[PDB]
């Protein structure tokens, strides 16, 4: 019926939510990404994740945020129609593993990602799942935030939100420490990790567990204390038995980076969320003085 | 104030687009303002029983008023609309929304589980999935940061007044959440501390006592008359220590505007 104009081309993956296909509109020729979402029609109804993703994507209209084109209702399925993007940042990093992503392209991508994130934050939306698998690129040099399944509309000031958020490797220390409140800072942390990853060609903090993740951050950035992070020792999961590692010099953390890049990166990875740089202020950082839009080689 | 100004400006734009039709109840052949008051009052109780956020209650009421702005509903189905709206608000806003079965239970088996789930879907279609509506609560919360000093009685009293506005479509439908918040805040501030709508909030909102006065006059009357209102669940809820017993406070007799 309502999907009669779509020809499935191929499956491009899944999620807990359901299946993602590449399809074409038989009448117009437009190629799309279709997300199929099962409705729990005898049990739970429409899932909370889809409700949030749809309502939030309908508000967010920006060049660096994936376009929701349509929402097709059946009695048993919901189809999200999205613009089709060539690939994700994860697969692009794998394709680039031997050469590395050139620094102009890294700069360009980070710039765009910050523009998309500033737009979210200005519209009271937290993404809460930034990771390379969720960032989609096209063949012209654009990159876009995607999978708003874990996103949420926040209040000013925030209240306590869902604790189980952000994939482990990209998860902010305040979350790991079990802090009562978290805010847009957690998305910036994620982005910082992704920036370092683009640069060194490996995850910055590939923890195997919650405590391991935390210790990987401490071993790199130094164990935080009251002087760098007022209030740290008062957090629900802070432990006085934490080993106290000294901070390592950033030119070892990200060898290829200039002074400016290092300056940006350290501000994105600052411990205290209230001092961690905002996306908007990061847009003004000297690192971005000379940004261009190169075309990737796909 | 990280993104505070952009967000405030954006919600000011959205409260206009997510606003219900002011006339709507006159266009409903079978339901009235008095039936809607009963429903909202029942929703208050459900929020208490399941310990839902106040934000969830305010969202649910917005979804119901928008739905009824476009769909004719028979009175026997009005509670079904409200059950589905509250379920959707919970799914949107709560960390741990109650399960569908709890929403079936709370309607005294008037409706079936299939009815609730089908209604959920219809509500979503009618609202076209536009669930992130600004509420009186979202503005109050920001207005609270301009307190000199912070005062927990003022906050709860403000929330109580804002909540009372939910009950009476006439006259509160006429006013934007930002304005109802301004009135509630000022009225709370004055009752508790004899003080006035902050200068810093005139700057932020662009509203003055002069512009808030119409809403204020209505709100003050609502407040003085609250003990006699057929709907009492909001007064009861606001008796508890959680809310510093604010519904027990004496309303001021005059405003001296
Ligand atoms: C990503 C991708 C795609 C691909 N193009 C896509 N275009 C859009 N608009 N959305 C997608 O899903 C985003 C959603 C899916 C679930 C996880 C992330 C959020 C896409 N996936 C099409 C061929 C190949 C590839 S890949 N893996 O790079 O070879």
């Amino acid at each position: 019926g309502s999907m009669e104009n779509f020809q499935k081309v191929e499956k491009i993956g899944e999620g807990t939510y359901g299946v993602v296909y590449k399809a074409r509109n038989k009448l117009t020729g437009e190629v799309v990404a279709l997300k199929k979402i099962r409705l729990d029609t005898e049990t739970e109804g429409v899932p909370s994740t889809a409700i949030r993703e749809i309502s939030l994507l309908k508000e967010l209209n920006h060049p660096n945020i994936v376009k929701l084109l349509d929402v097709i209702h059946t009695e048993n399925k919901l189809y999200l129609v999205f613009e089709f993007l060539h690939q994700d940042l994860k697969k692009f990093m794998d394709a680039s593993a031997l050469t590395g992503i050139p620094l102009p392209l890294i700069k360009s991508y980070l710039f765009q990602l910050l523009q998309g994130l500033a737009f979210c934050h200005s519209h009271r939306v937290l993404h809460r799942d930034l990771k390379p698998q969720n960032l989609l690129i096209n063949t012209e040099g654009a990159i876009k935030l995607a999978d708003f399944g874990l996103a949420r509309a926040f209040g000013v000031p925030v209240r306590t939100y869902t604790h189980e958020v952000v994939t482990l490797w990209y998860r902010a220390p305040e979350i790991l420490l079990g802090c009562k409140y978290y805010s847009t800072a957690v998305d910036i942390w994620s982005l910082g990790c992704i920036f370092a990853e683009m640069v060194t060609r490996r995850a910055l903090f590939p923890g195997d567990s919650e405590i391991d993740q935390l210790f990987r951050i401490f071993r790199t950035l130094g164990t935080p204390d009251e002087v760098v992070w007022p209030g740290v020792t008062s957090m629900p999961d802070y432990k006085p038995s934490f080993p106290k590692w000294a901070r390592q010099d950033f030119s070892k953390v990200v060898p290829p980076l200039d002074e400016d890049g290092r300056s940006l990166l350290s501000q994105m990875l600052h411990y205290d969320p209230n001092k961690r740089i905002s996306a908007k202020a990061a847009l003004a950082h000297p690192f971005f003085q000379d940004v261009t839009k190169p075309v990737p080689h796909l | 104030p990280d993104y505070h100004e952009d967000i405030h400006t954006y919600l000011r734009e959205m409260e206009v687009k997510c606003k219900p039709k002011v006339g709507y109840m006159k266009k409903q052949p079978d339901i009235t303002n008095s039936m809607r008051a009963i429903l909202v009052d029942w929703l208050v109780e459900v929020g208490e029983e399941y310990k839902l956020q106040n934000e969830t209650l305010h969202l649910a009421v917005n979804y119901i008023d928008r739905f009824l702005s476009s769909m004719s509903v028979l009175r026997g189905k009005l509670q079904l609309v409200g059950t589905a709206a509250m379920l959707l608000a919970s799914k949107f806003e709560e960390i741990y929304p109650p399960e569908v079965a709890e929403f079936v239970y709370i309607t005294d088996d008037t409706y079936t589980k299939k009815q609730v789930l089908r209604m959920e879907h219809l509500v979503l279609k009618v609202l076209t999935f536009d669930l992130a509506a600004p509420t009186v609560n979202q503005f109050l919360t920001q207005y609270f940061l301009h307190q000199q000093p912070a005062n927990c009685k003022v906050e709860s009293l403000a929330m109580f007044l804002g909540e009372l506005s939910l009950i009476d479509a006439d006259p509160y439908l006429k006013y934007l959440p930002s304005v109802i918040a301004g009135a509630a805040f000022h009225l709370a501030l004055y009752t508790v501390t004899g003080q006035s709508w902050p200068e810093s909030l005139i700057r932020k909102t662009g509203y003055t006592l002069e512009s808030l006065k119409p809403c204020l006059m209505d709100l003050h009357q609502t407040y003085l008359k609250a003990p006699q209102h057929a709907q009492q669940s909001i007064r009861e809820k606001y008796k508890n220590s959680k809310y510093h017993g604010v519904s027990l406070l004496n309303p001021p007799e005059t405003l001296n505007l």
